[PDB]
């Protein structure tokens, strides 16, 4: 089995762990505990292919730790809360940094926004999403919900596909 | 004294989870931790349960020691280190099976 | 495993005494060479009021220390972990009291 | 100040523990309990000046004693202890001595050549013209017979080493 290192990165309280957990356990999270730096372990099938992801489930609100992340990990899930406009604004510094410790203009990535089952409280639209994506050297983009399973699996499985090449 | 970051390991506890990390100052106690660890694997219960200095190499802990309450594992894992060639971790075990296990 | 023997340092008890040391197997007991210890000193249960200790510093006076639980098996505890760099590591018989204290605040 | 590393070599119940206890800590032992490995630090002046001495306890117990082979690299000077009272412990020497001078490779090696319960006059087996002979055997090496009990010599031990070490 060929173990694929995948981390996801964000702001405070966009559903990096909801998004994480949904997918590893199969549970929505509703409670609001920080993370400091949890790790999972799932086994999925990708395109006839028996793969190991480790995901590290990154800390939102810790910079000392963060180099070793971007050195480490191949695969990155950035992700926003559509809730919440500042996260969206956070990410640009994000992909630079990861660009910057790697020193590579071609980096597995996809830009995730969260919480999409909240439709009725939306501040960034799917135009603003890809937008950035696009921006991005023509980066992957999603919206999910961690809550409603809308696209979970395919934040990860994308990661691995992109990896893949 | 610097605050550094404990990866408490969950030999089956929580599904698939692999490590929760805890962040740990060095006036930081096992029963501090091991209630911050319960709550965060999402588990007093607290006194059940037992922080634990597990060694092995390139899994399954080749021997461990349950650390009192009282001691400070920060200072537990910055100023000792396992065997050259061993591997260390911090696990959360039940206290039955990690005083079973001391043996 | 091997039946080694064990330096139990003697930071002041008997002046002159820099260590004395007993044969430990990897059965051996910390209270068990707490007992032979003071024997060994020169000191009917004196044995809870004594700690054995796995202190640690530069080189000497120890930085911090560790008092070890009479159920631990001090072979073990030398043979499987050990100080970080630079750092020299030994064996100490104390005041319980004493050492209860110093691996609170050092 | 100088450290001195001095290693007390012999047979069992020699007298090298009393030997010892009584040059640091004043007092003559009681009973007799098999030493494994024990260490002494002791300040006293030589010639002027003032030394630290480590001194090593070692065990009777040869065969539970492989550990000879890292105090004989790494001591100074040897004080060899035999009792007048036990043959045995006397003709156990000639080993030891050699087991030195194999070591470190060399017969010019500070050395004193010591007889112990020299207060026992009354059981000794080992005549003063055989351990002052063997001394002349042994490169012309430095002889004396002491009593842990009657504080013969006791100082005189150590002294003597230090002054062999000193070059
Ligand atoms: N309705 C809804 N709520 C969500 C969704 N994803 C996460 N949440 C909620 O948002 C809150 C924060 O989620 P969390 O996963 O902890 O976000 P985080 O990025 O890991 N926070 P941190 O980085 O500080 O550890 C929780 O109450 C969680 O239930 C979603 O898709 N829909
Ligand atoms: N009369 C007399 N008795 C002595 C003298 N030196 C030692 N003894 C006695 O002989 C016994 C053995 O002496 P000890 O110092 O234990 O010898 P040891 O060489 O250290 N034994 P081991 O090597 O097994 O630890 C003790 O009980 C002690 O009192 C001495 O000079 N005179
Ligand atoms: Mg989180
Ligand atoms: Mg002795």
């Amino acid at each position: 089995m060929r173990e694929y290192k995948l981390v996801v990165l964000g702001s405070g309280g966009v559903g990096k762990s909801a998004l994480t957990v949904q997918f590893v356990q199969g549970i929505f999270v509703e409670k609001y505990d920080p993370t400091i730096e949890d790790s999972y372990r799932k086994q999925v099938e990708v395109d006839a292919q028996q793969c190991m992801l480790e995901i590290l489930d990154t800390a939102g609100t810790f910079t000392a730790m963060r180099d070793l992340y971007m050195k480490n990990g191949q695969g990155f899930a950035l992700v926003y809360s559509i809730t919440a406009q500042s996260t969206f604004n956070d990410l640009q510094d994000l992909r630079e940094q990861i660009l910057r410790v790697k020193d590579t203009d071609d980096v597995p990535m996809i830009l995730v926004g969260n919480k999409c089952d909240l439709e009725d409280e939306r501040v960034v639209g799917k135009e603003q999403g890809q937008n950035l994506a696009r921006q991005w050297n023509n980066c992957a983009f999603l919206e999910s919900s961690a809550k409603s399973k809308i696209n979970v699996n395919e934040i990860f499985y994308d990661l691995v596909r992109q990896i893949n090449r | 004294a610097p605050p550094g970051v404990l990866k408490i390991f969950g030999a089956g506890l929580a599904s698939g989870a692999n490590y929760k990390s805890v962040l740990a100052t060095a006036r930081s106690t096992a029963r501090e931790l091991v209630a911050e660890a319960l709550e965060r694997y999402g588990l007093s219960c607290v006194d059940a349960f037992a922080l634990c200095d597990a060694l092995g190499r390139p899994w399954r802990a080749e021997h461990l020691r349950v650390l009192g309450d009282s001691e400070r594992p920060l200072l537990v894992q910055e100023l000792w280190r396992a065997r050259p060639g061993w591997a260390r971790r911090f696990e959360l075990r039940g206290r039955e099976e990690a005083r079973r296990l001391e043996q």
